[PDB]
RNA sequence: UGGUUCGUGGAGCCAUGGGGGAAUCUGGGCGGACCACCGCCUAAGGCUAAGUACUCCGGGUGACCGAUAGCGCACCAGUAC
RNA sequence: GAGCUAGCCCUGGCCAGGGUGAAGCUGGGGUGAGACCCAGUGGAGGCCCGAACCGGUGGGGGAUGCAAACCCCUCGGAUGA
RNA sequence: GAAUGCCGGCAUGAGUAACGAUAAAGAGGGUGAGAAUCCCUCUCGCCGUAAGCCCAAGGGUUCCUACGCAAUGGUCGUCAGCGUAGGGUUAGGCGGGACCUAAGGUGAAGCCGAAAGGCGUAGCCGAAGGGCAGCCGGUUAAUAUUCCGGCCCUUCCCGCAGGUGCGAUGGGGGGACGCUCUAGGCUAGGGGGACCGGAGCCAUGGACGAGCCCGGCCAGAAGCGCAGGGUGGGAGGUAGGCAAAUCCGCCUCCCAACAAGCUCUGCGUGGUGGGGAAGCCCGGGUGACAACCCCCCGAAGCCAGGGAGCCAAGAAAAGCCUCUAAGCACAACCUGCGGGAACCCGUACCGCAAACCGACACAGGUGGGCGGGUGCAAGAGCACUCAGGCGCGCGGGAGAACCCUCGCCAAGGAACUCUGCAAGUUGGCCCCGUAACUUCGGGAGAAGGGGUGCUCCCUGGGGUGAUGAGCCCCGGGGAGCCGCAGUGAACAGGCUCUGGCGACUGUUUACCAAAAACACAGCUCUCUGCGAACUCGUAAGAGGAGGUAUAGGGAGCGACGCUUGCCCGGUGCCGGAAGGUCAAGGGGAGGGGUGCAAGCCCCGAACCGAAGCCCCGGUGAACGGCGGCCGUAACUAUAACGGUCCUAAGGUAGCGAAAUUCCUUGUCGGGUAAGUUCCGACCUGCACGAAAAGCGUAACGACCGGAGCGCUGUCUCGGCGAGGGACCCGGUGAAAUUGAACUGGCCGUGAAGAUGCGGCCUACCCGUGGCAGGACGAAAAGACCCCGUGGAGCUUUACUGCAGCC
RNA sequence: CGAUGUCGGCUCGUCGCAUCCUGGGGCUGAAGAAGGUCCCAAGGGUUGGGCUGUUCGCCCAUUAAAGCGGCACGCGAGCUG
RNA sequence: UGGGAGAGGGUGGUGGAAUUCCCGGAGUAGCGGUGAAAUGCGCAGAUACCGGGAGGAACGCCGAUGGCGAAGGCAGCCAC
RNA sequence: CCGAGGGUAGGGCCCGUGACUGGGGCGAAGUCGUAACAAGGUAGCUGUACCGGAAGGUGCGGCUGGAU
């Protein structure tokens, strides 16, 4: 439920803000924090490799646990929800009948004092990781492996999900969030449920500071560029591109497909994404 | 205004000093040239 | 592909990045595509003085300069600046 | 060569005083319950006036300058990109 | 003898401009060969959120004292940041190192690259961040938290005593954190005192006073008091914290809980040790046995790791504490006390500047802290002043033009001009009051008004205290006084109406453009399934991102409202396992050379054989494009209607002489006495038009048009006055330029614009203040233009390559 | 072309006369008054506004009249821009 | 108090038929459509037939001249 | 002191008037088509939406004031 401001001024007539109702826990668990390197799009040469970064507000990063098939057996308390400003979903810490301490990527619907658990045998219940092969057909699950024990790498974004659409071999279908039908291995785990905080699409930054306080640096059109600069530089007066829409670097952008041809993840994508 | 010869110690001495010089296969050509120049100072002085 | 006088030329020879891949003298390379004949040579291991080059240094000599010349510097110069 | 300048990174510092008075909270009214209205409380904002500080709008001076971009008057921002 | 030649020397301009902020000077007495310029005294003026003081950087002896004046100093010089010489910088506690980590840099392992080298985990380096023990006063010509005095404290070594399972680079805790707002109590700092101390003073009409003037503190160990931070106790289980663990984490039970208890800071007190003014008399002495007290104001600093709210969600590591492992428990650690030990470097001085960056003793530039008092609503604003520091390193006269900065002005009041450019006006606070329109916030300080000093009298509420007095803070009513005028000086909006463009706050061509340009939230298209796409790199490796389609890249549009039409024939992109074309390679019909021959060697057809291209489709918020001629209505005119040609399709809505309209000052209306601009209409739109978006739009704008009111030296039309120059005298003394010059007017002539030729006219020699018509005056080997088989940036369906991708 | 600054305005003039006014005339389809047309005449004079960058032009209110040209389309080491 | 009928309303589950698309099979010269046609689709293998999958919307028979609601209106089945 | 009213500034209501523009009513014999009345030759009408020289057309849902 995002929340809307009075017009008292110009910027706060359009900013919107998220609710934050399910957060319970205002500062992190200190043992489960390490500083974030901002890199400011700068790569070991120190080159800008990535425009238009830089210069937001500071951030720890919180450890997420993207493995969960560590513990299987283990149950696990909520014991809080928690803001995270290295992601769009909220994050869970979890307390572990072991005494271990973690942080997952906060489901839907999961409420401070359940339990969770992962593994073959845990209940088809919301917030519990499973092997996929264990899944019932049909299940609305999110924080994906792609393959086996190699991470969480699908569907962690907020209000997102994929669901299971069916098994061939030691394989499942799942329609990802992008709506392409992938093969993944049933070995894989993933959490029931789809991730938190849904409304976080319709959160409206309202002023340019809002986006410089996310590292966000203004973006520059091509067209308001000079020949030496980019392809739609240059002109007398304003320009249409008077060539295919192209990239800084020469390249066609409206429409050029760009996934390399020979990728031997190709076996595995069934359909496209659509829309 | 301000000007562009803003005097700093440590950078003068990290940026052309004896150390910065030898680190570098270019930095050890500037020696050998000044030396067989026959220059009476090597590297810039700078008090540290 | 390079090297050679040889810039694809009738383009051999020497070298080799890729593929295929021998034999031990009755073996093998060369004589400018190739073939025959006639001859020359013995690859895929290594070393080897002297005659040749140069001039920071020393000395000898100039139909070489003589302080705006001769080295940037005859002098506390690769200095002052 | 980034001791000028541009961007980013790490770590520190600075922004007199005054003005406006959002949400929320509380009490009151209202209703089946509400929405909602009123008062007080509150102290939000690329909010307002204005020094420091950062600028450089108009005009005048200066023009072998005080100055290879300065001086006077005036003017923009001043909790934020 | 010339090359705007090179190097040097010396002229001209010229005793000319200038002598670097208009904060300002006068006199007396010293010194000395010499004095506006040095020293002393008195008077005057200037700064005082500095033009005073203290740190950091940078500079590097410039510091202090003696002796000097050739040069440096914009003049002078006896002076000096100058010359010569001598002296001067003192630390366990201040800063840095023998501690810690940040970005980053480096880098056993490892990875990569023709060579050089490029990466890289731990680790190491790296600070103005963390951590860590000293405060007040005195002393020197010159250093002082450093020397000395008083009172405190830290680490290391050894020993004594008491205590304990001691022990680490390992586990854990802690260190450890944002922005805004803010409570209580204090301290810094300040104001007042009829109280305490003090050398004196009585003037010129009055005053011997509850008079004037000066001052009334600082540091302090334990203890104590006030105020704050921090922190549950115990037991049982335990599989987690990469070994172990009694620690921490998780669960259960009892107890305690807005406390207290323990602990840790701040402030107060505190044994004791210091300081101590005016004035007077030579930095000193006296004052002085100085006194050292009460009241108020009160931080942004301190208690602090305090509290609340908010979203953009706010370093690390060591010190420190706890846990155990090897080990070891003759040890070792902890606590108390004692003796010993405690190193290296910096320390002078300038430091918003004459010592730093600007070639200069240069009106410029330079980070942190302190920055008093009174009044003006507040304040770091403004005026004046304290302490402290200065009068800016040429002066003396004169009182022209003209220039700069400043003041005033009769009548008029924008008539000035491209333009009210500039300058007036308005101007703070309190009260009354306030329009269209609107996104309901605003528009708004709208507009427009009234009040503002002083005296007396009556009175309401607060803070401190005690509830009172006193001091301090907000007010209310009544009566009076004076002036031209009461924010009496200084600081301090002119207003309104109406279009264009851009939503807005922001950003930009350092040094001719600040805008309508860029950005911006927001909208759409598109790529990307993660070893993502994309970017940098030969690579390794990075960024993307320790992110995962509510995400990341690319592109255009640009808040918001209402909308965004038709064309897929060409170009692009996307889809298409057919067909057509298609390289290397495979295949080998059939030929050829040579040999006696077995053979060796060369050419080689059908057929097979990728991407790409051709072909078939799709696709516009992809590149783009969206017609001509002729006829027609019962007045005329004009065509709802029709005919035909062409196209891939013939511009919809909305807007329109427009930031677009050539003819054009289109035509009509408005505003004006008069309007090529403006506003409103019309539509034959030379040449609007829908995300290179179309039409609107409240608020906003140092943007650009048009108008009105207010007020003005802008103007009719100029006048006067001020100061700094200009001028004159003394001192110091440039510059570009310069073939040489004994350098007039006219009318002609001349390479076509003559001081220099012809003819005539005019004209004694030489200066000084002024003015700019000429010397085709100076400056810069024309930027425009052309030429050169000159150059460089940029473009593409120019050529030819290369990366990259297939 | 080793530079002759280029529109308009402002300021300052000065000259020509093919004369706009004022002075002197002839002719008239000159009754008077007022004009028309030509001759002589350059002494003096020849206004203030609205629009536009404008020169020019139109318009408003007047006037004896609201002249036309040259001087590097006079004049930027005189100003504006 | 005790009974009843009902597509009355809200929420969440869930069942079959059909249409469309996708994969596999098998098969070949047309399909579709109309008054008649054409556009279109189809040898790059369509239509017609079989197995599989995805997804949305609506509930055949019961059904009525029926029922319920104040009206608008309410129809697979199940629970609250 | 109050005070006719004069002056200044800003609002509210009403009236007249305005380039141009919107539809409306009326007008013996204009131009275009044929929407409605019969099943009016696509039953009509309706709220709304979108489109078109024009009546109108089409979509969604409703009515019978629909015929056979
Ligand atoms: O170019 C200029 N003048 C040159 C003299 O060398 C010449 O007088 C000139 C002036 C104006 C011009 N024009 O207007 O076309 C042409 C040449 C000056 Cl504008 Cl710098
Ligand atoms: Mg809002
Ligand atoms: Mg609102
Ligand atoms: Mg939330
Ligand atoms: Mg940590
Ligand atoms: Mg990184
Ligand atoms: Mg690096
Ligand atoms: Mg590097
Ligand atoms: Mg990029
Ligand atoms: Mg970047
Ligand atoms: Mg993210
Ligand atoms: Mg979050
Ligand atoms: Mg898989
Ligand atoms: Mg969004
Ligand atoms: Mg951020
Ligand atoms: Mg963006
Ligand atoms: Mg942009
Ligand atoms: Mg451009
Ligand atoms: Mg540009
Ligand atoms: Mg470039
Ligand atoms: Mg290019
Ligand atoms: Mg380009
Ligand atoms: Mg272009
Ligand atoms: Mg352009
Ligand atoms: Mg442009
Ligand atoms: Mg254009
Ligand atoms: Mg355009
Ligand atoms: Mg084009
Ligand atoms: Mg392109
Ligand atoms: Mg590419
Ligand atoms: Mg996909
Ligand atoms: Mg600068
Ligand atoms: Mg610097
Ligand atoms: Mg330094
Ligand atoms: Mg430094
Ligand atoms: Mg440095
Ligand atoms: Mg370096
Ligand atoms: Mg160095
Ligand atoms: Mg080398
Ligand atoms: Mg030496
Ligand atoms: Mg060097
Ligand atoms: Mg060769
Ligand atoms: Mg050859
Ligand atoms: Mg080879
Ligand atoms: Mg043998
Ligand atoms: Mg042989
Ligand atoms: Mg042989
Ligand atoms: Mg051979
Ligand atoms: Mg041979
Ligand atoms: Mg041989
Ligand atoms: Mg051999
Ligand atoms: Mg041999
Ligand atoms: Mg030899
Ligand atoms: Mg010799
Ligand atoms: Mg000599
Ligand atoms: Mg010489
Ligand atoms: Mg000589
Ligand atoms: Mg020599
Ligand atoms: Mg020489
Ligand atoms: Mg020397
Ligand atoms: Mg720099
Ligand atoms: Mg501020
Ligand atoms: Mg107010
Ligand atoms: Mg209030
Ligand atoms: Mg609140
Ligand atoms: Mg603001
Ligand atoms: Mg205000
Ligand atoms: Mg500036
Ligand atoms: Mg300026
Ligand atoms: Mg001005
Ligand atoms: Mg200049
Ligand atoms: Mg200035
Ligand atoms: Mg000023
Ligand atoms: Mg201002
Ligand atoms: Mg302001
Ligand atoms: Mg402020
Ligand atoms: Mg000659
Ligand atoms: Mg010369
Ligand atoms: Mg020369
Ligand atoms: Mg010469
Ligand atoms: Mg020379
Ligand atoms: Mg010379
Ligand atoms: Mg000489
Ligand atoms: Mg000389
Ligand atoms: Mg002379
Ligand atoms: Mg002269
Ligand atoms: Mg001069
Ligand atoms: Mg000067
Ligand atoms: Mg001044
Ligand atoms: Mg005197
Ligand atoms: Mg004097
Ligand atoms: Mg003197
Ligand atoms: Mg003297
Ligand atoms: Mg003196
Ligand atoms: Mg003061
Ligand atoms: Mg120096
Ligand atoms: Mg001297
Ligand atoms: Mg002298
Ligand atoms: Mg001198
Ligand atoms: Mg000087
Ligand atoms: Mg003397
Ligand atoms: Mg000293
Ligand atoms: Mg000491
Ligand atoms: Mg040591
Ligand atoms: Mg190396
Ligand atoms: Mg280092
Ligand atoms: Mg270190
Ligand atoms: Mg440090
Ligand atoms: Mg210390
Ligand atoms: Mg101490
Ligand atoms: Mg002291
Ligand atoms: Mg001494
Ligand atoms: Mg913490
Ligand atoms: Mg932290
Ligand atoms: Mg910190
Ligand atoms: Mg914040
Ligand atoms: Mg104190
Ligand atoms: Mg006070
Ligand atoms: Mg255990
Ligand atoms: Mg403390
Ligand atoms: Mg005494
Ligand atoms: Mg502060
Ligand atoms: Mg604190
Ligand atoms: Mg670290
Ligand atoms: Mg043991
Ligand atoms: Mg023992
Ligand atoms: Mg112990
Ligand atoms: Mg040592
Ligand atoms: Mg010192
Ligand atoms: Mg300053
Ligand atoms: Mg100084
Ligand atoms: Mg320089
Ligand atoms: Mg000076
Ligand atoms: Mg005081
Ligand atoms: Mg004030
Ligand atoms: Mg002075
Ligand atoms: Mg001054
Ligand atoms: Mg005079
Ligand atoms: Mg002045
Ligand atoms: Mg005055
Ligand atoms: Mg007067
Ligand atoms: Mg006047
Ligand atoms: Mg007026
Ligand atoms: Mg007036
Ligand atoms: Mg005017
Ligand atoms: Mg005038
Ligand atoms: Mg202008
Ligand atoms: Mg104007
Ligand atoms: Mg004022
Ligand atoms: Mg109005
Ligand atoms: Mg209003
Ligand atoms: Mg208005
Ligand atoms: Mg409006
Ligand atoms: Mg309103
Ligand atoms: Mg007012
Ligand atoms: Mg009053
Ligand atoms: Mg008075
Ligand atoms: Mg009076
Ligand atoms: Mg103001
Ligand atoms: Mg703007
Ligand atoms: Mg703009
Ligand atoms: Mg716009
Ligand atoms: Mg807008
Ligand atoms: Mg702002
Ligand atoms: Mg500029
Ligand atoms: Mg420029
Ligand atoms: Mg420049
Ligand atoms: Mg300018
Ligand atoms: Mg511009
Ligand atoms: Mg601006
Ligand atoms: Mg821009
Ligand atoms: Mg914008
Ligand atoms: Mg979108
Ligand atoms: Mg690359
Ligand atoms: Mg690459
Ligand atoms: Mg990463
Ligand atoms: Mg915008
Ligand atoms: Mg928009
Ligand atoms: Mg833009
Ligand atoms: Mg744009
Ligand atoms: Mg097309
Ligand atoms: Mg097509
Ligand atoms: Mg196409
Ligand atoms: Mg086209
Ligand atoms: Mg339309
Ligand atoms: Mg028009
Ligand atoms: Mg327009
Ligand atoms: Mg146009
Ligand atoms: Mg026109
Ligand atoms: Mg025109
Ligand atoms: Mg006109
Ligand atoms: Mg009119
Ligand atoms: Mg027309
Ligand atoms: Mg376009
Ligand atoms: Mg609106
Ligand atoms: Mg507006
Ligand atoms: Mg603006
Ligand atoms: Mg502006
Ligand atoms: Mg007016
Ligand atoms: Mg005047
Ligand atoms: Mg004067
Ligand atoms: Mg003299
Ligand atoms: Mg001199
Ligand atoms: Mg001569
Ligand atoms: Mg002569
Ligand atoms: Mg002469
Ligand atoms: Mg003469
Ligand atoms: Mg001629
Ligand atoms: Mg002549
Ligand atoms: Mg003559
Ligand atoms: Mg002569
Ligand atoms: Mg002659
Ligand atoms: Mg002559
Ligand atoms: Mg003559
Ligand atoms: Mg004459
Ligand atoms: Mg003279
Ligand atoms: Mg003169
Ligand atoms: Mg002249
Ligand atoms: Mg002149
Ligand atoms: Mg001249
Ligand atoms: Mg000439
Ligand atoms: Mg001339
Ligand atoms: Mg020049
Ligand atoms: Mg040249
Ligand atoms: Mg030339
Ligand atoms: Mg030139
Ligand atoms: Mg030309
Ligand atoms: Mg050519
Ligand atoms: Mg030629
Ligand atoms: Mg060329
Ligand atoms: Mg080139
Ligand atoms: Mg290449
Ligand atoms: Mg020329
Ligand atoms: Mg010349
Ligand atoms: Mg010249
Ligand atoms: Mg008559
Ligand atoms: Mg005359
Ligand atoms: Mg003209
Ligand atoms: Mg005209
Ligand atoms: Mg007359
Ligand atoms: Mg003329
Ligand atoms: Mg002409
Ligand atoms: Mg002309
Ligand atoms: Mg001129
Ligand atoms: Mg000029
Ligand atoms: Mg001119
Ligand atoms: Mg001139
Ligand atoms: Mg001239
Ligand atoms: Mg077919
Ligand atoms: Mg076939
Ligand atoms: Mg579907
Ligand atoms: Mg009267
Ligand atoms: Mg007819
Ligand atoms: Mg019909
Ligand atoms: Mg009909
Ligand atoms: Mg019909
Ligand atoms: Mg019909
Ligand atoms: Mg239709």
């Amino acid at each position: 439920a995002v929340k809307k401001f009075k017009p008292y001024t110009p910027s706060r007539r359009f900013m919107t803000v998220a609710d934050f109702s399910e957060i319970t826990k205002t500062e992190p668990e200190k043992s489960l924090v390490k500083p974030l390197k901002k890199t400011g799009g700068r790569n070991n040469q120190g080159r800008i490799t990535v425009r238009f970064r830089g210069g937001g507000h500071k951030r720890l990063y919180r450890i997420i646990d993207f493995k969960r098939w560590d513990k299987v057996g283990i149950p696990a308390k909520v014991a809080a929800i928690e803001y995270d400003p290295n992601r769009s979903a909220r994050i869970a810490l979890l307390h572990y009948v072991d005494g271990e301490k973690r942080y997952i990527i906060a489901p839907d619907g999961l409420q401070v004092g359940q339990q969770v658990v992962a593994g073959p045998d845990a209940p088809i219940q919301v917030g519990n990781a499973l092997p996929l092969r264990f899944i019932p057909v049909g299940t609305v699950v999110h924080a994906v492996e792609l393959e086996p024990k190699k991470g969480a790498k699908l569907a962690r974004a907020a209000g997102t999900s994929a669901q299971i659409q069916g098994r061939e071999g030691d394989y499942v279908i799942l329609r990802l969030p992008s709506g392409e039908l992938r093969k993944v291995h049933g070995e894989c785990y993933a959490t029931v449920g789809a991730v938190g905080n849904a409304d976080h699409k319709n959160i409206v930054l309202g002023k340019a500071g809002r986006s410089r306080w996310l590292g966000r640096r203004p973006h520059v059109r091509g067209a308001a560029m000079n020949p030496v600069d980019h392809p739609h530089g240059g002109g007398e007066g304003r320009a249409p591109r008077g060539r295919p829409p192209a990239s800084p670097w020469g390249w066609q952008t409206k429409g050029l497909k760009t996934r390399k041809r020979r990728k031997p993840s190709s076996r595995f994508i069934i359909a496209r994404r659509k829309k | 205004m301000k000007r562009t010869w803003q005097p700093n110690r440590r950078k003068r001495a990290k940026t052309h000093g004896f150390r910065a010089r030898m680190r570098t296969p270019g930095g050890r050509k500037v020696l050998k040239r000044r030396r067989q120049k026959g220059r009476w100072r090597l590297t810039p002085a700078v008090r540290k």
